[PDB]
Parts: C-alpha cells; structure tokens; sequence
C-alpha cells in the first residue's frame, strides 16, 4: 500500500545505517520500488565462501529488525543468496477450462510448494501466482446504512 | 495476446509453444512491464540458416516496430546470465551534498544532453531507469479533523484499510493456515471523485465525509529510486563506438565527468568496476611467460645463443591462425587465444 | 498540560502513512488511469516541527 | 618438452576477476593433460614397441 | 455468520450483509498463459554448486509418482527447460573425440 | 493455545519450506505434544560440519519466524545440537530429610 518515498524512508534507511562492519563487502546496492518493495544486493569479493557473508547479512538484519514498522515485519523481512536468473519453468495446465487462474495457483502452491525445496541443489523457488486466502470485499454503502 | 497470437500464425513452423507473463518485467516491476518466453521445435525440423534464433529474432523486432504505442524488444539469452556486453559500462552519478531529487534528475538531463554532442565516441547512451510518473498527493486537515471529532489514526486506518488492503490474521482451510485479508470493493476505488464517497464516525455519532476536511492534487515522481553506497544515485548505460576502444571513451568519460556541477560526483558498477580493479596485467604476464620460457629453453639446451632459433618461431604459426580469422570474420576470444597458445605450443 | 500530551501529539503527527493505489488490482473492466496515492511525510523543518 | 609446455601454459592460470575462473579451467585442464602424457609415453610405450 | 453489530432492534447484521466474503489470492499483480490458456508456472534458481543432469531425474520421478494425486485434466508443460542442450552439446564432443 | 489440529497445521506445514537452503540434507520430522511443546529434528548426511549447519537452520528459521504470528515472537525458541546419550547422570540428596 505505500508508494516509493514511504518504503525509502521507512525501511530502507535504518537497514542501510545499521548495516556497518561486514568483511570482505565489494559494493551494494538498493532499489524501492512504488508498488512496495524495498531490494538490497550487497555483492561480494570473488572466492569469499558464501554462507558466513549470508550470516553475517542475517545478523545485522536482525539487529535493525525491531526499528522497522509492524506491518513489514509481519509480511516478513527475506535474506537469500542469489544466483542464475532461471534455470527451469515447469508450467501446470488443466484442459477443462472452467475454473480460473487462481484455482490453478493455489493448488501447485499448497502441494508443490513444500516438496520443491526437499531437492538438494535448489536454492529458492519463486511461483507465478497466488495462494488462497480469505477475502473480504467491503462496499461503503452498507457501512452507510448500518453506520 | 497480440505478439502470441503473431508468434502462432506467422511462424508456426519454428515456435512450438509460448509462455507469456504478466506483471514481472525485467525493467521495473509494475504494471506496464511484461516478459514472454519462447521456445522452439526439435532442432531436426529446422533446416537452414533462417531458422536459427539470430535469423529469428531480427524479423520480430522488424514485423513489431509497426505499433508506435508500445515498446517491445525481442531477443536471445546471453550466453553468461550474470556479466555481459564487455564493450559497454555502467556508470553512476552519485549524490554527496543532500541536493535533493529535482537537482539529480536535471544533472543526469545535461549530462546526457552534453553526452550526445559526441556522436563518434559514444553510441547508444541511454538511461536504464523510468522517468517521472503522475501521482496523486491527499492532504489531511488536522484542525478541521480535531473539529469535527475525528480522530487522525482512525482516518489513517480507514483509508489504508480501504483503498490498500490489510492483513489481519489467519485460519485453517483444509489442513493448512492461510491469510484473510481486508478491502475495499474493486468499482469503488478507481476515480478521484469516489474519494468523497467515504464516511468516517466521529464522537457524537456523527458521519462526515473525506472531502468535508481534505483537500487533493497532482504532483509528479519517481517510481523506482536507486542508492548506491548509501547515496542517492542515478545509473546510466552506455556503449563504445565501432572501432573504438572502451579506453579511448574512459578520458573522454571522465572529462565530462569533470565539468559536472557541485555535490555531483561519478562511480562505476558492475564489469566497469571489475575492469578498472583487474588493472593492466596482461603485458606484465606475457613478458614473464616469455622470460620463464627462455630460462627454461637454456636450461634444456646449454649455449645461450641456440634457445633464440626455438624462441623465433611464433609469428610463423601466428600469422595462420590471423589470416583465417580475418577471412571468416572472427573475434578476439578465449577459444581463439587458447588456439593461439597450443599452437605456438 | 502535562508531558504525556505533548509525547502523544509528537507521535500522532509524525507519522507516516500508506494510502493504497488507485485503480490498484483487481481492476474493473474498462479502466484507463493507473496512480499512486500519497498521504502524509514526516516533517523536515524546525519551524514545522514548532 | 614438458616443461616447456608447463611454462607455457601455467602463467595464464594466475589470472584474477570473473575471466580468472574460465581462464584457469583451461589452464589446468591442459596442463595435466600434458604433465600425464609426458609420463605415460616416458613409461608405457616402450615396452609396447 | 460472523457478528458485527445488533444495533437496538436486534438486527443481527453479521459479515456477510455489509461485506462480501469470498476465497481469492493475496495478490494479482502476476498473470500467466500458456498459448491464450491459463497456467501457473514454477521459477527454479540453481545453488551454487548443483548437478544438471542430477537433481532433476529425481523432479520427474517425483513428479510421476504424484501424477495419481491429480483431478482430471491437469498436465504439465516445460515451457524452458535447458538440460537438452547440454545433453546434445557433450553428446557431440564425445562424437567428434572418437 | 492451539490444539492438537490447529498446532499440527500451524507450524510444521508453514516451516516446510524453510528447509532448503542447506546440501547433504536428509530429512526433517516434527512432534508435537498435548503439554503445548513442539520438537522439529532435522537430519543430515554424516560428514557436513554442524556449526554451519546449525547457524543456517537459523538463519533460515528466520525466514518464516516473522511470517509466523506474533505469537512465536513471545514464547522463545531453542534451536542446538542434540545427542542420543546421556554423557552422566550426578543426583543430590540429602541424609538429614529436613
């Protein structure tokens, strides 16, 4: 819900100024984005074994973790590595055709989702649509009526 | 739909199947942004050079420049996904004054501005950023809302309730927990003027609207900001001209970095970086290959004169392996310098 | 007046706060507009802050 | 022989950045190669003559 | 059936009166197709060091096995799938090498 | 708070994914008991240093410990090494009985 300005100044500035002393960091950078994403990349020297920079990474982020506002830190503050862009698209499709996207979506999320990461040799998995959840779709007439 | 309903027709003979995706982009992330993936037939199906990916992707990128409302570029993966485009570079304008953001925008305008006088050094110098977009800007009157009785946190949560959603807690669906989430109807949030069609309780059980104590406007900016180092940044993409060296364009680079007004200082990002941290050191590594050959010829031999007649030897096979990259129209890479060194091996 | 008021209204007027989109999704069909909404920022003056 | 092409081939192993990585791969996927058939045309070969 | 509000002649309006409650996503900012038709694709980031060949054998077996956990109608396409290529690429090495 | 249904689905199905970034993995089981206490063991291959894999465990429960409610925020997990055998059993008495 927030645009470019709020993200920046709410949730970027304190992890960049509570983000000193790191080994072996080669440069960083942030991007805010209007829809609501704040994306930090703190690349690092060529040979340096990754796991302890992803730590250390971890461990100033859960220093500056209580300064964030409520709502971010109940969507959750995420910290991986990255790697190659992609490697494999595996799409599921139903013939029938008479249910929407979102049935499709939920259904490779709830069953499919969990069983991905048991792989070894996979480091995240993204997914292309939306779990199911509970919507509540206000009309302010009624709020109207009933005040 | 248009560019599959294209890619489906007019090539159905070398397209097997498309995947487009809405929503991700490569540039930005928002809603005017798209990718697609394409893929092709079994390789025993195409015949001939105009079926490859280059002979492909040149006619979409001709077939599609016809529509003037959008922008759309086709091309093939690069062969490495994380470093590319040797022959271009990254360069960066940094903030170090708090100018502030209108400053930075009109610093990057005159630099490329002044950039594209050098037709002959510098081709293609773009921005890889969007430019400024239309917002809308609500102003809340705290002395008309303490007034009236209302307070300021309930308005706050109603209107981010309403026209941007709200996680309240979670339930169990069938054997599994998942979000319930909290808005407004989608045909009530699409227009300015339903701004006024809201009402918010005050103490004595009194509706007021929204527009009773507000007031609205336009104002553009940005929608995607970059920092770098901790600095408001503005990133700039570039490329060399034909024939040119890349460091023929770095003095030119950074003479116009030197003319820029104050608080307004240059970085390099990215393989920029990595080529001016590996240095010169590749004359430094031929001359001590050459000296340990030497040193190691005199020792298989005994005169010091008789390693010369081996050590003479190189043009010899150089030249072959130069005359047929000239007559193919190769380029100067790794398998080409690895064919160089066992040949001269 | 007490030190308390003044803590409340300190932190009641220097906040922050997300106004959601307009025309944000689920759109209705036949839409042509797509903006961001602001709403408040917190204050960068000493005279605005008196 | 060996040790010619030893120190013709070692040196661009040393090479640092991104490149490094791809040049040494070459470097040493030559350079065993090369250090092993010395040794096996120094052994195998003659009996087999 | 949710409780709101009974204002003072017992009204009982609940949830479902002055609000719409239905079971969508949480976002819809991400749409795909897959010729025109509906789909949910499956991004894939390898780790640092991984196997090509391996680690996706086992995709398919596991994939095979819960093929009868499915409703009718529902299949899966690769519409980006790279292991062909290196399957074909060392294939004609070692060809040329022999 | 959770009951036996509500605390089987709540944790294990929601942490499941959190388990992937760490090689040589086996496995993961989880139990949960009517005394409100949950126990989540994971398993590796004989070999992988522990300290690493544990600070990873970590840092990848992190990942999910905000997506969780607040109410694991409060209670406080305890995530270590564990054994099979206890090394020595020294008990305390008393003569006196005072």
């Amino acid at each position: 819900g927030a645009d470019a300005k709020t993200v920046q100044d709410t949730v970027t500035q304190v992890i960049e100024q509570n983000m000193n002393g790191i080994d072996n960091l080669m440069y960083m950078s942030s991007n805010s984005d209007s829809t609501g994403t704040v994306q930090i990349t703190l690349t690092f020297e060529s040979g340096t074994d990754a796991d302890i920079a992803q730590v250390q990474v971890q461990n100033k982020l859960q220093l500056a973790m209580p300064l964030l506002p409520q709502e971010v830190q109940q969507q959750g503050v995420s910290v991986e590595k990255s790697s190659s862009s992609f490697l494999m698209v595996v799409g599921v499709i139903n013939t029938d055709g008479t249910m929407t996207q979102e049935d499709i979506s939920d259904y490779v999320a709830a069953n499919m989702k969990d069983a991905i990461s048991r792989t070894s040799g996979v480091g995240d998995v993204q997914l292309f649509g939306s779990q199911y959840a509970m919507r509540i779709w206000m009309n302010p007439n009624e709020l109207n009526k009933f005040q | 739909n248009e560019v599959t309903h294209y890619y489906l027709t007019k090539e159905k003979n070398n397209v097997e199947s498309v995947f487009a995706v809405n929503g991700f982009g490569f540039a930005g992330r928002g809603q005017n942004t798209g990718i697609a993936f394409v893929s092709l037939k079994d390789w025993a199906d195409r015949p001939g050079e105009e079926n490859k990916v280059e002979a492909i992707t040149m006619r979409a990128t001709r077939a599609f420049s016809q529509i003037k409302d959008a922008m759309v570029f086709a091309f093939n993966l690069p062969a490495i996904v994380e470093l590319g485009t040797a022959t271009g570079f990254d360069f960066e304008l940094i903030d170090q004054a708090g100018l502030g953001h209108e400053k930075l925008t009109q610093a990057r305008n005159q630099l490329l501005a002044e950039a594209a006088k050098h037709p002959d050094m510098l081709t293609s110098v773009r921005p890889n950023g969007l430019e400024d977009t239309p917002q809308f800007k609500i102003d809340i009157d705290q002395e008309k809302a303490q007034a009236l009785g209302v307070s300021i946190n309930d308005i706050n949560t109603t209107l981010g309730a309403a026209w941007g959603g709200s996680y309240v807690n979670d339930f169990i669906d069938r054997g599994r927990v998942k979000k319930v989430y909290v808005m407004s109807e989608a045909k009530y949030r699409m227009l300015p003027d339903d701004i006024g069609d809201w009402y918010v309780r005050a103490a004595d059980g009194q509706m007021v609207p929204f527009s009773a104590f507000s007031s609205s406007r336009w104002e553009y900016g940005s929608p995607r900001l970059e920092r770098y180092n901790g600095l408001p940044s503005m990133e700039i993409l570039g490329q060399a001209a034909p024939g040119k060296s890349t460091g023929e364009a770095m003095e030119l680079m950074e003479q116009l970095a030197s003319k820029l007004p104050t608080g307004v200082g240059y970085d390099w990002t990215g393989m920029s970086y990595q080529e001016r941290l590996s240095g010169n050191q590749a004359p430094s590594l031929y001359a001590i290959s050459l000296i340990v050959v030497f040193l190691c010829l005199a020792a298989l031999y005994e005169s010091w004169s008789i390693p010369f007649s081996v050590m003479l030897v190189v043009p010899l096979g150089v030249i072959g392996a130069l005359l047929a990259a000239t007559f193919r129209g190769l380029t100067n890479d790794v398998y080409f310098q690895v064919g160089l060194l066992t040949t001269i091996g | 007046l007490t030190p308390v008021d003044v803590i409340t209204a300190i932190k009641a007027q220097n906040a922050q706060v997300a106004a959601g989109q307009l025309g944000g999704t689920p759109p209705v069909k036949g839409q042509q507009l797509n903006a961001s909404i602001i709403a408040q920022t917190r204050l960068t003056s000493t005279e605005e802050f008196g | 022989i060996a040790m010619v092409l030893s120190a013709v081939f070692v040196p661009m192993a040393f090479f640092g950045g991104s490149t490094g990585a791809i040049y040494r791969q070459f470097s040493i996927t030559i350079v065993s190669a090369m250090a092993l058939s010395v040794l096996v045309a120094l052994i195998l070969t003659p009996a087999l003559c | 059936k949710i409780l709101l509000k009974v204002n003072q002649d017992g009204s009982r309006v609940l949830l479902r009166d002055v609000a719409k409650i239905e079971l969508g996503g949480e976002n819809y900012d991400i749409i795909a197709e897959f010729n025109g038709q509906p789909a949910s694709g499956l991004g894939i980031k390898l780790a640092t060091g991984a196997n090509a060949l391996d680690t996706a054998a086992a995709i398919r077996a596991e994939l095979a096995k819960m093929e009868p956990f499915f409703p009718s109608g529902l299949k899966i396409v690769y519409p980006y799938d790279t292991t062909p290529f290196v399957k074909i690429s060392i294939h004609e090495v070692v060809k040329t090498l022999v």
